RNA sequence: GCACAAGGGAGCUUGACUGCGAGACCUACAAGUCGAGCAGGGACGAAAGUCGGGCUUAGUGAUCCGGUGGUUCCGCAUGGA
RNA sequence: GAUAUUGAAUGUUGGUACAGCUUGUACAGGAUAGGUAGGAGCCUUGGAAACCGGAGCGCCAGCUUCGGUGGAGGCAUCGGUGGGAUACUACCCUGGCUGUAUUGACCUUCUAACCCGCCGCCCUUAUCGGGCGGGGAGACAGUGUCAGGUGGGCAGUUUGACU
RNA sequence: AGGCCCAGGCGACUGUUUAGCAAAAACACAGGUCUCUGCGAAGCCGUAAGGCGAAGUAUAGGGGCUGACGCCUGCCCGGUG
RNA sequence: CGGGACCUAAGCCGAGGCCGAAAGGCGUAGGCGAUGGACAACAGGUUGAUAUUCCUGUACCACCUCCUCACCAUUUGAGCA
RNA sequence: AAGCAGAAGAUGCGGAGCCGCAGCGAAAGCGAGUCUGAAUAGGGCGCAUGAGUACGUGGUCGUAGACCCGAAACCAGGUGAUCUACCCAUGUCCAGGGUGAAGUUCAGGUAACACUGAAUGGAGGCCCGAACCCACGCACGUUGAAAAGUGCGGGGAUGAGGUGUGGGUAGGGGUGAAAUGCCAAUCGAACCUGGAGAUAGCUGGUUCUCUCCGAAAUAGCUUUAGGGCUAGCCUCAAGGUAAG
RNA sequence: GUGGAUCCUGAGUACGGCGGAACACGUGAAAUUCCGUCGGAAUCCGGGAGGACCAUCUCCCAAGGCUAAAUACUCCCUAGU
RNA sequence: GAGCUGUAAGCAAGCUUUGAUCCGGAGAUUUCCGAAUGGGGAAACCCACCACUCGUAAUGGAGUGGUAUCCAUAUCUGAAUUCAUAGGAUAUGAGAAGGCAGACCCGGGGAACUGAAACAUCUAAGUACCCGGAGGAAGAGAAAGCAAAUGCGAUUCCCUGAGUAGCGGCGAGCGAAACGGGAUCAGCCCAAACCAAGAGGCUUGCCUCUUGGGGUUGUAGGACACUCUGUACGGAGUUACAAA
């Protein structure tokens, strides 16, 4: 009645169930070839370096959303002109590019695929708002601007 | 017949029937023919029921 | 064996008793039978007295094993069980 | 038979643990109101009393459930001829019900243990045995305890004396 | 190197049986019938493994009963299986 | 000649193995085992004896080349098989 | 006492123990008294009325072969189917004389058949009858020639047959055309070795002498009635005394 | 030796149900110990025993392995009785 | 240190005071059967193979060694399968199989006769007997021990307790233990926390594989940390005490 699948199979335990399990029905078919499970110290505490292993990762994952904040947030006024002209509105492209890539104007990087606006960016000028969505778990804060040249 | 995990033996006893006379009995140990491991590689060997639980892999 | 009634009829009633018991009969033993009288408390009768179940002699039996009550007894170190 | 070997599901059902709602209706309050720690508060066009039906409950007195209508309100507590006592908030319960949460019986089916005086291959020239694949069987069987039956079929003995 | 003719009971016969008291009216047999057995068998010999049945397969095997052949084989399932 | 340097039957032993409180039981491979199969010597003589054994004649089977002839072929392979 | 010394001897030394000196009650306890009982009542027992202890001899009683003789039979461990019962495997034996079936052939005969007659054929738990296998008659045998045979008859004698050789089945068993038969001249459970010196109310036998006393065969009971235990009767010893 | 902030001191075991044996103790008021069959603990604030069981108290650390000598007995080699 | 050639006492031919015959220690040879073990086998026998040697023109044949099985340690190979494994081959093995003192004691099997005046719980008994084991002793043994106060400090055996405590168709019978007195008297280690070395599954990490230190106690001991003292001239040792 103590086992640790940890490769869940329709058993009402997944990671490997720490409490009461079933019985008899591991001696032969789960332990072998299947997913062994022995909830004795000696394997418990094995396991839980993995669930351990991955509490460090789990330290690692949610300041990883957490570190990368704060990292950008004081960032100097983002000057990257979109091309703002035609009597009053302009040239540029503004979508998805100048919005992250308005990083490495100094050298950080970052990936385009965390932007947070809905509707598309009205081609402007003024404080345009980003919202980096770099995860779910963590959320920061850019702006762009435009200028005349 | 002897299971190599553990030491069972067949051990001789006395049916106590009622008005106990009594007949004798032997009891031997319960055993199963599941595959065990001894030198690479199996097989073939009985085993106790009750070393069967837990303990050594099949 | 009994009309000095133990035989029949009524009144009051539970001695249909607790501890006993000097001395004998019965005699392989086990057991069986009678008993004056002492004390505790009573019944009847005014008292005297009588009552330790039936006129007498049969109507029943071990030990072991368990059940149920009464127990200022014991109860595997000490307290209880 | 149970159990141990001893599988996975489904179906039914049980057991509990939980969430929730409704129910608890004793002259009396004022009734035909579970109580208790709080609370002096209400609640009402975030449409109130009222009715109208659906709906359940029941002390068939009443309570409730909803909505229709309605259209602006209902109270208590309190004073009270009942053990409390209510605008109520909190709590937890009485009945009931639902889910949830787990299990154990059933309930089927499957299927990796197990099982093959089944097939092929190899050991290996070998109907033994075993590997190895295939197939059928299967959570039984077989065996292990444990228990009840049947059982001269096999044993141990008795079956008196007086006469 | 056969004594025969008859008449009845029992047993079809040949055969077998208590070596060392009884050879037969006994036993057995073919036949008849019932019952059980689907193969890893029912029955067994064995704690088991193995083996018989069987290099068999319900027209085959195990067990009970009855005894060639002819005429037949009636009734009763309450009780005991 | 009979048996053993040949074979196999009933049966037995039996590596590993299958089982069994132990002792042992069972049974492959293999082996054992004639009462069977295979297999070359026949006539007279001889002693106080033993003679298809000794002997006088004629033989037969199997195996081996210091040998004697005959036929062949050098992996295009004569032959042993 | 074991034991430590000491010719494996005695004597030592060791007081661990044992028994006695006063019990009663189931115990608690109390004590020359204690118990039963409300009991300074009664009674049971013990006191009062006082000898044991340690060895030696003997009478005997218990536990052990327990006084010797004797079971049939039980259990355990082994040995044997070289006789016999049966099975397996492989060989071998059966002089001769009769009966005549199936089948076949040739003729009769039918449309073909059936059928009919001769020839041919040789089957049979067939007939007669020797080897052989048996074992029904009688007699002789019975300290026999012999622990089963002989003499004269009889049955089977080509088969459910006789028989050789080798092998198999082992005793709470095998085998058995079955009778309780057979398994080494043994069979309702074979043979030897062990438990066993089994037990036994039943039987037989207890071996030197004298002297003194001297019974009983009844009762009560008893799975007893052909045993046994107490009482009746005997004997020895110590006391009471002179009870009879 | 000084310290007790952290870790160890013998797991399918120890015990319990069922079924037996052995402990003088015959399954009962009954241990304890050793077996089979199923369940199955604490681990130092711990555990076991002290003749059911519980509390207290008093002693001891089980589930690992070693151990001469005191003791028993002679087929036998000496000597003696 | 004078006779000897066994019984065997009579017979032939010989050995010895340059010392036999004899007694003892250490050896040698040691045929064949026999656990047997090259193979088979009906015990006292047959048949071989592989190397060396003798001999033969050659075959045949003769002597010397090896060749049973299992297990253990190794070294190479190698089936379904690719690896691999099973399996096979070879080498190294005073290993193991056996015998027996009819004795003694442990373990595993294990009755019945008998007693209970029968017989079924029990007795006989865990006795006879079978098997497995050993050793000269074995078993047991250093506390989950007794026990009930000023407590005793491993087992074994002997004397007691005592035929007591108890068990028991509470029948028949069975039968302790502690304390006390003696014999002989030694007590230690393995597992586990921790340190060091080697590897290896794996996600750095990490959790077990192996080899030595560390440490083996109960008014608890040790790991760990902190103090000293040592690595000797001390102690111990082949019988436990680690091994020799």
């Amino acid at each position: 009645m103590k086992v640790i699948f940890l490769q869940d199979v329709k058993g009402k335990g997944k990671k490997g169930e720490v409490k009461n399990v079933a019985d008899g029905y591991a001696h032969n078919f789960l332990i072998k070839k299947g997913l062994a499970v022995e909830a004795n110290a000696s394997n418990i505490s094995a396991l839980n370096g993995q669930k351990q292993k991955e509490k460090k990762e789990a330290i690692a994952e949610l300041e990883q959303a957490k570190s990368l904040k704060e990292t950008l947030e004081k960032l100097t006024v983002e000057l990257s002109a979109k091309s703002g002209e035609g009597g009053r509105l302009f040239g540029s492209v503004t979508s998805k590019q100048i919005t992250e890539q308005l990083q490495k104007d100094h050298n950080i990087k970052v990936d385009k695929r965390k932007l947070e606006l809905p509707d598309g960016i009205r081609a402007l000028g003024y404080t345009n708002v980003p919202v980096k969505l770099h995860p779910e778990v963590q959320a920061v804060l850019k702006v762009h601007v435009k200028e005349e040249a | 017949r002897k299971c190599v995990i553990t030491g069972k033996k067949t051990t001789a006893g006395n049916n106590r029937s009622h008005a106990m006379n009594a007949s004798k009995r032997t009891w031997g140990a319960n055993l199963q023919k599941v595959r065990i491991l001894v030198n690479g590689k199996p097989k073939k060997v009985y085993v106790s029921a009750r070393a069967l639980k837990s303990g050594k892999v099949e």
